């Protein structure tokens, strides 16, 4: 990234990190390693490493005791160690502090007093040392495991008596130095366990958080902030800074698995992140040097490095206004009236603006002019015009064909022009005397002239494609395909489904059923022929009702015949297999032939009037022939 | 139709129409979904349910074909894709009433466009993240909505990228009902177009040129007709391009790229282009609250017809 | 399944309307057939919806839609079937 | 709401109420109308009309005036 500075590589496992509170070096110690790693800005790296010889954490002294570290590695004991007791020759141990029956989870040093220590675990005690000297002060916790215990920072800038312990229980627990086995403040942090505790550098607010996700914000001085991560949060580390805002706080939110990255959040905005620092691994531990830089390890043990101060912003990078269309002419267009924020003092809700163009466009023409709707039009052309068509021999049916299409192009510009708009009725009239001409050289029967009959009908398709009228494209490509190779079947094809699919955008779809009915291209629509086919089984002996018997007897008799009435007498209303005769309606018991209205949670046919008269005219809600349910409306 | 204002606590990122144009479907970064229906009575939106789907920032949205279902699709940055059903025996406003049907949790990256593919396709879904690969989700029997299978892993980019907060994907579907399957990726600088040949596999098939900086949109235009296809691009540097795409019948068809125009009228940067219905206007809305449309001339080239102003 | 309706075996849903190319057997569709005392013509709305189909050439429809497609025509909407449902 | 300003830029329907021709013709549309006209002009004078010539050529001077001595002294 742009902001990062340091990187480098170890060959061993980690486990945290822990910053040397020293403006004078510019350490750190890393957690059985416990490295002095020191960067240095010439080079940018941490190549000085001072190789100085679990569920913890690494932390280092503060105030007078600048040269403290301590770490667990039994998980029964605090052991302590000291930076200038490194020689060979010096002993590199602390005398170490034991009295966990449990395993150790957090242990801090003080920032106002250096001689006092606190730590935790699952012990249920949260216990206080002394490094100048069993513990001194041991506070019973009722049964509740500690998982973290920090204490309130001083943070000397332009107090450290109290502290507080997250618990497995879900209760933020704080307390007192000076008041002993009584807590001070009380709270329900969290649903299931609370893995998370941290205090504000400068106001005396708490933020927490857990499995349950939602890093709440605390005031000790239901919650004042959440952030509902979802994921379960595992380290907190708030920015060193003089905040006299609480909203002003940049938190580092984090956790552990195999999807960890540095999420630095601002209390400002607590829906979008500041910065998703993320590395090749995931990440363990993160640690603020100062008001800029800010370290981490990871999975792949590198110790990276990044400059807040040199990043980019997560909110600059997010999509921040768009657009989308419903028609042609434009009846609705939208964007949002979205303002940007930013990271201080949240934001007023967005405005999506709908915007009806074609009026707008007509309001601002007739102003501008004195010194419409075009969906109706749209609508009122595909209804009323007229899509459809429906050796000798062949010279005979192109002779009516050229007639017919004459008198389809007759239809199409008289009705243009009852809606007055000449610039089509134009159209169709030089479309008519061109089949009037290729008509007129069929019966009397180097570069093409442009009155030709192919090439004008193609010019005005090409114009008609450009411009934008879909209709009269369409119209061509439906009358004026097959007989002028006009473009491939493909593009054809396309221009027809997309007319079809605008038909049904629209609450078109008788339109769309006429146009589909008599479209010469056979597979516009779906590719599985009758997909409207509903074939029943017998109610009375089950098999299939196909009735292949009687439709080979009646196209025998209508082959011997000269009348196609007698195929009407072909239906599914009967069973050929078992000689049922008819199909009676659930009302009026009469024979069902025609058009029915089946009954979803049961079966039973129908006619319009008697199902309609059943469930509207008498208002009720049961099946006609008595069925244990509601077959309501 | 009049402005309506959301009750989204943040910026609203992808606002989606569904098939009818009736419902409007607003992600945004308060890890909500808010969908809104088109009353018939006094022509003003209502909202009809609002709820959580994500646990961050969502990103994309994309409604299903209305054969299929009401169906959509939500991207965030919780490197997640959940698809949402609607119940309707549910009351409205209530935020029971739309139901995960899966969850597509396969991405190691924040996941940055979702796009359904045409219906003719299949209920077909189509992903694109930090991770830098193409994603398609197919259900091979959409009798059930809840059995999402990965059909295609496309690697659109030679190396993922290190630097991954300034990033930024888009899809864009083909509509072309009897054109071979196209799909367009915007990765970070460059904008592919993926075709599938006999071998049931994705390949390269054309690659739009330009495009010095990050792309925020990609957008399809449905050609009725036209012996040509229309892409617009949407880049971080300001610049519309509208790409002509001519088709000519292992890949079935090769594509030739010919950039139609270029229009940098938006001082600052372009964050979203569509089509309309036609292939004809071109809309785009800008960071500075404008929103422009673009309409072809006499010659082959596009220019400015209106400027949106949201004072 | 009191606003769906699929087969149990495999989950298909019904075949599909010949008007308006939507699955039939389902409930509260996206749009609204307005086909051929706010409670009856609620009821009247809700029970276009349904599932109606000729005995004779078995192509089904919503009955909305095939009310309103047979106030104007007299044929069987889908393409290649020859059969006058109305009468 | 807020307020939404609107600004029409090139419109057609507005440039088609701005103009008083039925064409808008160029010298790239009709690149040799005077040579034809003027050798159809002497081709008329050397029939009986002309008038017809004179006709012609006052289009054909008209347009030549649009886009941009015997009869003197
Ligand atoms: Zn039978
Ligand atoms: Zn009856
Ligand atoms: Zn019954
Ligand atoms: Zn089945
Ligand atoms: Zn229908
Ligand atoms: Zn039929
Ligand atoms: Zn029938």
């Amino acid at each position: 990234s742009s902001g990062l500075i340091y990187t480098t590589k170890v060959d061993k496992e980690l486990s945290s990190i822990d910053k040397v509170n020293d403006p004078n070096i510019n350490g750190l110690v890393c957690a059985t390693h416990l490295g002095l790693y020191k960067f240095s800005p010439s080079d940018r790296s941490i190549k000085c490493v001072h190789d100085f010889i679990t569920i913890a954490d690494v932390k280092t002294g503060f105030n007078n005791y600048k040269n403290c570290i301590a770490v667990c590695n039994n998980s029964t004991a605090i052991s302590i160690y000291d930076l200038n007791k490194s020689s060979s020759i010096d002993n590199p141990l602390i005398t170490s502090l034991c009295e966990h029956t449990r395993s150790i989870n957090s242990f801090d040093f003080n920032m106002v007093e250096s001689n006092l220590i606190i730590s935790g675990g699952q012990d249920s005690c949260v216990k206080i040392w002394d490094l100048r000297s069993r513990s001194d002060i041991s506070i019973n916790t009722a049964s509740d495991s500690i998982r973290d215990v920090k204490w309130m920072p001083g943070y000397n800038f332009a107090s450290g008596y109290k502290f507080a312990s997250i618990h497995d229980s879900g209760y933020l627990l704080k307390f007192d130095l000076r008041q002993p086995a009584q807590y001070e403040k009380k709270l329900n942090a969290h649903t299931g366990p609370g893995l998370c505790l941290n205090w504000h550098p400068n106001q005396e607010y708490i933020a927490t958080g857990g499995r349950d996700g939602k890093c709440c914000l605390w005031f000790v001085g239901f919650p004042k902030l959440t952030i509902n991560t979802g994921y379960p949060v595992t380290k907190l580390k708030f920015k060193p800074a003089y905040s006299s805002n609480i909203y002003n706080s940049l938190l580092g939110i984090s956790s552990m698995g195999d999807e960890a990255e540095v999420r630095i959040y601002s209390l400002a905005r607590k829906y979008i992140p500041k910065h998703v620092l993320l590395s090749e691994t995931p990440s363990l531990g993160l640690v603020w040097w100062d008001e800029n830089l800010i370290f981490n390890i990871d999975k792949g043990t590198r110790i990276n490095g990044w400059d807040i101060n040199k990043e980019p912003t997560v909110l600059e990078n997010l999509s921040k206004n768009t657009t989308t269309w419903r028609d042609l002419d434009g009846n609705g267009l939208l964007s949002v009236d979205q303002e940007i924020g930013s990271y201080e003092v949240a934001i007023e809700p967005p405005c999506i603006i709908t915007l009806d163009i074609p009026q707008i466009f007509n309001n601002i023409r007739l102003t501008k002019i004195a010194h419409n709707s075009p969906v109706e039009k749209f609508k009122y052309l595909a209804r009323q015009l007229k899509f459809s068509y429906i050796v000798e021999a062949e010279l005979q049916e192109k002779i009516q064909t050229l007639v017919d299409l004459i008198s389809i192009a007759t239809h199409n510009a008289s009705v243009y022009l009852s809606i007055d708009d000449l610039t089509n009725f134009k159209i169709w009239i030089l479309i008519r005397d061109s089949l009037l001409w290729d008509l007129k050289w069929m019966t009397s029967s180097i570069a093409d002239p442009p009155w030709d009959t192919k090439k004008l009908i193609k010019q005005l398709y090409n114009q008609a494609t450009e411009t934008g009228n879909v209709v009269l494209t369409v119209n061509i490509l439906f009358l004026f395909q097959t007989i002028y190779q006009i473009t491939e079947i493909d593009i054809a094809k396309d221009a027809i489904a997309h007319f079809l699919l605008l038909l049904h955008r629209y609450e078109l779809f008788g339109i769309a059923a006429d146009v589909l009915k008599y479209c010469p291209f056979e597979d516009i629509m779906g590719s599985e022929g009758d997909q409207s086919s509903i074939r029943l089984f017998c109610e009375r002996c089950g098999e299939l009702i196909t009735n292949e018997s009687s439709k080979e007897k009646l196209r025998a008799e209508a082959q011997q015949t000269g009348n196609k009435k007698i195929m009407d007498k072909f239906g599914y209303w009967y069973c050929d297999s078992c000689k049922k005769k008819n199909t009676s309606c659930v009302l009026c018991e009469r024979p069902l032939k025609k058009l029915t209205m089946v009954i979803l949670p049961c079966g039973h046919e129908g006619h319009f009037q008697c199902i309609q008269e059943w469930f509207l005219d008498e208002n009720e809600q049961e099946c006609p022939g008595g069925c244990p349910g509601v077959a309501f409306i | 139709m009049q402005p309506f204002d959301s009750g989204h606590d943040d910026l609203v990122h992808d606002v989606v129409y569904d098939f009818y144009g009736r419902h409007v479907a607003t992600c945004s970064s308060d890890q909500h979904i808010k969908v809104f229906k088109l009353d018939k009575d006094t022509s003003n939106w209502e909202l009809s349910d609002s709820w959580r789907a994500h646990d961050s920032s969502i990103v994309a949205i994309d409604w299903a074909s209305p054969e299929y279902g009401r169906i959509i699709a939500s991207a965030s940055y919780d490197k997640t894709v959940k698809l949402w059903e609607e119940d309707p025996d549910q009351e409205e406003c209530s935020g029971r009433r739309w139901n995960k049907l899966c969850t597509l949790n396969d991405s190691k990256g924040s996941l940055y466009s979702v796009k359904f593919a045409p219906a003719h396709l299949g209920l077909k879904l189509a992903c694109l993240g930090n991770d830098g690969i193409l994603r398609l989700y197919d259900a091979l029997e959409p009798s059930d909505l809840r059995s999402w299978t990965l059909t295609s892993e496309m690697k659109v980019l030679s190396i993922p990228p290190a630097n991954h907060l300034q990033s930024d994907f888009c899809l864009s579907w083909c509509p072309s009902r009897f054109s071979p399957e196209k799909l367009a990726v915007s990765a970070l600088e460059q904008a592919i177009i993926y075709q599938r040949g006999k071998d049931g596999k994705l390949h390269v098939a054309a690659k739009l040129p330009g495009h010095k900086s990050l792309i925020r949109s990609i957008s399809w235009a449905p050609s009725i007709g036209r012996w040509y296809q229309l892409i617009a691009t949407g880049c971080k540097d300001g610049r519309i391009r509208i790409f002509k795409i001519t088709e000519k019948l292992e890949l079935q068809s090769n594509l030739q790229v010919e950039l139609l125009s270029e229009h940098d009228d938006h001082n600052g940067e372009v964050w979203s282009v569509s089509w309309n219905l036609t292939g004809t206007i071109l809309s785009s809305a800008g960071d500075d609250g404008k929103v422009r449309l673009w309409k072809a001339t006499y010659s082959n080239e596009f220019k400015c017809m209106s400027v949106i102003t949201a004072q | 399944p009191r606003h769906k309706y699929c087969c149990p075996h495999c989950g298909s849903s019904f075949p599909r309307c010949a008007i308006c190319l939507m699955p039939l057997g389902t409930s509260n569709l996206p749009f609204v057939i307005n086909g051929t005392n706010r409670e009856l013509v609620s009821r009247k709305l809700k029970l276009n919806e349904w599932f109606s189909f000729c005995l004779s050439c078995n192509h089904g429809m919503h009955a909305g839609h095939a009310e309103e497609w047979f106030d104007r025509h007299n044929v069987c909407p889908t393409p290649g079937c020859t059969c006058q449902c109305n009468k | 709401m807020p307020d939404i300003k609107v600004e029409l830029l090139h419109d057609d329907i507005i440039e088609a109420y701005e103009q008083e021709d039925l064409l808008h013709l160029e010298v790239s549309d009709i690149p040799k109308f005077q040579t034809y006209i003027y050798q159809y002009s002497k081709l008329l004078f050397r029939w009986g009309l002309p008038l017809e010539r004179v006709k012609i050529l006052k289009v054909s001077t008209d347009f030549r005036s649009s886009y941009s001595s015997p009869y003197n002294g």
